[PDB]
RNA sequence: UUAAUUGCGAUAACGAACGAGACCUUAACCUACUAAAUAGUGGUGCUAGCAUUUGCUGGUUAUCCACUUCUUAGAGGGACUAUCGGUUUCAAGCCGAUGGAAGUUUGAGGCAAUAACAGGUCUGUGAUGCCCUUAGACGUUCUGGGCCGCACGCGCGCUACACUGACGGAGCCAGCGAGUCUAACCUUGGCCGAGAGGUCUUGGUAAUCUUGUGAAACUCCGUCGUGCUGGGGAUAGAGCAUUGUAAUUAUUGCUCUUCAACGAGGAAUUCCUAGUAAGCGCAAGUCAUCAGCUUGCGUUGAUUACGUCCCUGCCCUUUGUACACAC
């Protein structure tokens, strides 16, 4: 029961998963949308996120 | 075994840093004809020490027989009044 | 511009408990030689004997060293907070102390021999010889051995 | 009352025209207040790699999201500003106002 | 009711604005005199101005200069471009145009940066590479 | 509570999120795009849907509960999502909507060159300047391959790319 | 003529004001001073024992004095300059507070300097009135 | 201090003095033949000039006594005048002599 | 580098082809009027055409 | 003629499409419906110096008064080979002369075709057939270990071998940028405390708070003077701290002892044409404090640029082939 996930997981890299796959990898923390890398190339164009240059 | 190394000789250099009157004297004697006076000019002829040189320097404007004309630090630029 | 005599009586080198202490350089620079004491010991030591630091180690008198030595000897009797000094609560005493120019590679070799008497990961390691602070092996120390 | 409204948008046109109607609309009612400011942009960077996986030579692409917030001064009663304010509403533009 | 006239010079990412008006001849730079900057090689760098067409023109003229940005010499190269547009622009608008065209003509001559702020703007940095154009190593074996 | 700055880069997420949640239930709908309108209170999400009688349902059954969805995805109070669905002109100038169609065909039994000739073709007469599709794969071989067709005249570089073409 | 600060140089100031302090000896400095690294950077104290003190004084009191409102941290970072880490890349390092902190409480101990609002330190009318003394040194002589 | 003449002059001089009239260019042959010597245009002649008195100060006053600033001018003493000893006027006639050598 | 392309060469030849009397040697009085003849998308674009078209002119002037 | 299948043009081709270009992003003069005292303010109020004659800085908080030329970027804007000088079937166009925030398309970047690669990724994916798979397992976790292990070789790197340099003062000057809900992150000042972080948080829908970025580099004046020396925490020992239900194979920072190799590094080799290289350091990603990496940047700012194909490879054409995934 408490020994099922006892192990602490609210710090580190265990933490944070992606939103989307929940990969712990690649992962963008910066202004807390905290997608992984993959995917935040497809999602860059609907989040807002352009290239320019 | 190889450390790739040269190992050139030595001059075993002299610089004497303590001076004694025959040095006092004889570098007393020997501020004139030097066109051009500075820290390195010291060592490189009358064979005293680094700190010699500008403790000597400042002590020969201080009773004032070499005219300085640059003032700047790491170069010291003086000549002789004539 | 001050200006000496320079007498015979300038030493060439110093004898400090049985270690060859160079002459005509800086007192402070000097005593760097003594394994134990270097740039900001010396300058400390220095202080407390109230030695004119622009001196060199020419004319410096026999009572200006001997306070110089007494506090190397003894650091903690001229109040000293216990943080300048090499061996802070040793391990087997407790007390603050200063390792000396011998006893600094006699509490080394006291202080590497519990480690090694008691087998500890570190005791194991100096007996080894490799790294001993978690640097990797893998890439540095080859032409060592 | 001292009011400010905010306008913390992305698309410059949508901001620049609901700002001029926001101007235009409060002088129509022959009220006292200041024109708009016009803050810093505040480009926002997310630099990354392109590849998925970790081979290849090492290309980076920048993504960049601009914003850019306009406030402008009024003094105008709040039984008129509530009316003002949620009229011509205008989609992906944020249209806020603050009391105090 | 003062005639003043404010004007500017810019650096690679220094900038500064002169306030000049027909004041007591003085010269200031930051709330400190200009000739007391004194690190004896950028003396002139500030003084070239009324090194080269003298006091003549700064008789009767108080000039403060606010500069900010960049470093030590950019900073100076962005004091001497205000102190010259300002007086540039002074006799621009209160002095004869004759004044003016003659000081322009001899500050060109001497140097096109005390009428022309140096458009040569930093190069962006890209990947690949520790600099703009400079790239890391490339390793064959 | 958030700054306007990582509030923004919130949104675009809020948004990401909804549009992949509204392109797997309402995939047999048609649904093309989700456009979010966001109010002091309320919040309209409107979807652009090639089968409005489908999205909506007996009683609106079939617009309700996605309302719920969303409402209780995000926790929401009550009542401030309202949803809204209208019938998209302009089905051939919508490239989901083509790629879905040709997806509902290949997962029906059609070749795939038939199905690939049929949205070029259908996208010819909705009024395009050009159309591309690309279907890659195993076709017809154990090795795939990327066999493509297209007509009229695209364009790849630049800006116009970022307007003009839709992907 | 006029008389103002700044007109006067920057370099001569700094030192002049220090051996003013020195010679009054009014500074009280409770001692414990050539001891501490000074900044955790410099891996060495001062080379003007007897000094290093007075002119940090001085220092702080012209900074002070064309400053506005200033801090123990911010003074820490003024004096700050680089650790050399050895092998590891150079990186700006903070010097120790107490240094910055006790020569400001000293410059209030003596009068020159007085507690400004919003936080910090501020140029006190005492510390400028003992200016015209300093300046005056540099105007007779080349005048 | 030295050499009461206008100080700017002997650094002219100087320049003028070791810029190499005539060097040698390499040419591949049947693999390896020869070196041909070819002439110098003046804009060649004042960066090498600049060069041979920059490289020599550099490393006269590397690692001994002399400052950068008085070996600088050590060099352009004898560069003016003509000496055969400093650093820039020995390259510049055995670079001259190599070339003559190598026709 | 320096030359340019046919949407400007042929632009600016249509332009002269059909717009002779209305434009003239000078760019600056052939910038105005080459915007409100010919809907041009690009300021650079209209700078291009304006160039070329001007640049013809002192070609016809001679010959 | 091409930093251009770019154009001029002979023309069995004509007319087109993609790529290039065009397009999109920055620096910066509009001084009039781009600024709050979120930036010098043009006159508030007085205090610390001299001249009773004419400065050098600080400022309560909704009276303002003919307010906007600097990091802020919309609407006719602006730089198109201006014009001119010469060279070319005067044809598109090499090259020079004053010019203007700038002239070989302005600088730089993004976008960027058609074939292809058994290129890489099944270890991003809740994107996907097979695996003696569905109550001892490769699934799901919990504790302890570990690419955090050393005879050795290689790649990307950091710091040095010092007087143009080390150390001690002192003077201080940028730009990208970040920072707060089931919040103690962004160390601002009043925590005596004193590297570190517990006290309190008075703090802005982050120009007025860190940060007028107030930083490293750099730069008057002094300490050793050419030595394996003050170029030395590279390697050990001893101790002091905070994040971490937990660091012993230094988490990281701090104080103290000794010189260790290293003395313009062999063959070989890499990058580089402007405010580039190179020196320097800072913010962001990673991050539980603290990263020798990356991404961005900004400070100080070098020798030729009329280049060549012999210097390894591209593009086009002609030619030989016994080659054909093709020397």
């Amino acid at each position: 029961e408490n020994v099922w996930f006892s192990h602490p997981r609210r710090y580190g890299k265990g933490s944070r998963q992606c939103r989307v796959c929940s990969s712990h990898t690649g992962l963008i923390r910066k202004y807390g949308l905290n997608i992984c890398r993959q995917c935040f190339r497809e999602k860059a164009n609907d989040i807002g996120f352009n290239k320019f240059r | 075994k190889k450390k790739w190394s040269k190992k050139s000789m030595k001059d075993r250099a002299q610089h004497a840093v303590i001076l004694d009157q025959e040095k006092y004297d004889r570098i007393l004697k020997e501020v004139p004809t030097y066109r051009y006076v500075s820290v390195s000019v010291l060592v490189d002829r009358l064979k005293i020490g680094g700190s010699l040189a500008r403790i000597a320097l400042r002590h020969l404007e201080k009773e004032g027989i070499i005219k300085p004309i640059s003032k700047h630090s790491k170069q010291a630029i003086y000549t002789r009044a004539t | 511009s001050l200006v000496v005599q320079e007498q015979g009586s300038f030493q060439h080198i110093l004898r400090l408990l049985n270690t060859n202490v160079d002459g005509n350089i800086k007192i402070v620079y000097a005593l760097t030689t003594i394994k134990g004491v270097g740039r900001r010991y010396s300058n400390l030591v220095c202080k407390k004997a109230d030695v004119d630091l622009h001196k060199r180690a020419g004319e410096l008198t026999q009572e200006e060293l001997e306070r110089i030595v007494q506090i190397m000897q003894n650091p903690t009797h001229y109040k000293i907070p216990a943080w300048f000094l090499n061996r802070q609560n040793d391990i087997t005493d407790g007390k603050d102390y200063h390792t000396l120019a011998n006893n600094v590679e006699s509490k080394l070799r006291d202080d590497l021999e519990r480690l090694k008497k008691i087998r500890a990961h570190r005791g194991i390691r100096h007996f080894w010889g490799l790294r001993v602070r978690g640097q990797h092996t893998k890439t540095t120390g080859r032409r060592r051995a | 009352i001292k009011i400010r409204i905010t306008l913390t948008s992305t698309k410059v046109k949508q901001l620049e025209n609901v700002s001029s109607n926001i101007v235009k609309n409060a002088e129509q009612h022959n009220l006292v207040k200041k024109g708009p400011v016009r803050l810093p942009t505040k480009v926002l960077k997310i630099s990354t790699r392109k590849t998925p996986n970790g081979e290849g030579s090492k290309t980076w692409e920048t993504y960049e999201m601009r914003i850019h917030k306009r406030y402008i001064d009024l003094e105008a009663p709040v039984q008129i500003v509530k009316r003002i304010t949620q009229i011509t509403i205008e989609p992906g533009v944020d249209v806020e106002v603050v009391v105090a | 009711a003062v005639p003043s006239v404010q004007t500017f010079g810019k650096k690679k990412s220094a900038t500064a604005v002169a306030h000049v008006k027909a004041g007591k001849g003085l010269i200031k730079v930051n709330g400190s005199p200009i000739t007391l900057v004194e690190p004896e090689i950028l003396r002139f760098k500030v003084y070239e101005p009324l090194l080269l067409v003298g006091l003549d023109k700064f008789s009767n003229i108080d000039i403060r200069v606010r500069v900010t940005g960049g470093g030590h010499v950019s900073q100076v190269y962005a004091i001497r471009q205000a102190i010259a547009k300002g007086l540039v622009a002074y006799h621009q608008k209160y002095v004869d145009e004759q004044s003016k065209n003659e000081l322009k003509k001899a500050f060109t001559s001497y140097d096109r940066t005390l009428l022309i702020a140096d458009s040569r703007r930093p190069e962006p940095k890209k990947f690949g590479g520790k600099g703009a154009r400079s790239r890391f190593q490339k390793s064959y074996r | 509570l958030i700054s306007k700055k990582r509030k923004l880069v919130a949104d675009g997420v809020f948004y990401a999120e909804l549009n992949e949640f509204f392109t797997r239930e309402l995939a047999e709908e048609g649904y093309s795009g989700v456009e979010v309108r966001v109010t002091p209170t309320k919040t309209e999400v409107i979807i652009r849907a090639t089968r409005t009688q489908d999205v909506l349902g007996e009683n609106g059954r079939r617009i309700n509960e996605l309302t719920l969805l969303v409402q209780k995805r995000f926790k929401y109070a009550p009542g401030t999502i309202v949803l809204y669905a209208e019938r998209v002109q302009d089905r051939g100038l919508s490239a989901v909507a083509q790629a879905e169609s040709m997806k509902f065909k290949l997962l029906n039994g059609l070749a795939i060159r038939r199905a690939a000739y049929g949205v070029v073709r259908y996208v010819m007469e909705s009024g395009a300047k050009g159309c591309e599709v690309v279907v890659s794969g195993k076709l017809r071989a154990a090795r795939a391959k990327a066999m493509k067709f297209a007509d009229g005249f695209l364009i790849h570089s630049g800006q116009p790319v970022n307007d003009f073409i839709d992907t | 003529p006029g008389v103002s600060v700044r007109d006067v140089a920057a370099q001569d100031f700094i030192n002049a004001y220090a051996s003013f302090l020195q010679r009054q000896g009014k500074l009280e400095v409770p001692g414990y001073v050539d001891i501490v690294k000074t900044s955790s950077g410099n891996e060495m104290p001062p080379q003007d024992a007897e000094g290093w003190f007075y002119k940090r004084a001085a220092s702080v009191a012209r900074h002070i004095y064309m400053r506005k409102q200033v801090g123990v941290g911010k003074l820490n970072k003024l004096y700050g300059g680089a650790k050399s880490r050895g092998v590891r890349p150079y990186k700006h390092i903070d010097a120790s507070g107490s240094i910055n902190r006790k020569v400001l409480q000293a410059l209030e101990k003596i009068g020159i300097v007085e507690i400004s609002p919003k936080g910090g330190r501020r140029i006190s009318e005492n510390g400028q009135r003992d200016l015209d003394r300093i300046a005056a040194q540099t105007l007779e002589e080349d005048e | 201090v030295l050499t009461d003449q206008n100080p700017i002059q002997v650094v002219v001089d100087a320049i003028t003095n070791t810029g190499p009239r005539e060097d040698t260019t390499r040419v591949g042959g049947g693999g390896a033949a020869r070196r041909q010597a070819v002439d110098v245009s003046p804009l060649r002649r004042v960066n090498q000039a600049i060069a041979l008195l920059t490289i020599g100060a550099r490393e006269a006053a590397f690692r001994n006594i002399k400052t950068i600033a008085e070996t600088l001018a050590e060099e352009l003493i004898n560069a003016a005048k003509g000496s055969s000893t400093s650093y820039a006027i020995k390259k510049k006639d055995e670079l001259e002599r190599v070339a003559k050598s190598n026709r | 580098g320096r030359v340019r392309t046919k949407t400007v060469k042929r632009a600016s030849k249509a332009l002269i082809e059909r717009y002779y009397p209305k434009l003239t040697l000078d760019f600056q009085t052939n910038k105005r009027l080459c915007d409100e003849i010919a809907t041009i998308q690009s300021k650079r674009l209209r700078n291009k055409i304006a160039g070329y078209t001007t640049h013809l002119m002192k070609r016809i002037q001679k010959g």
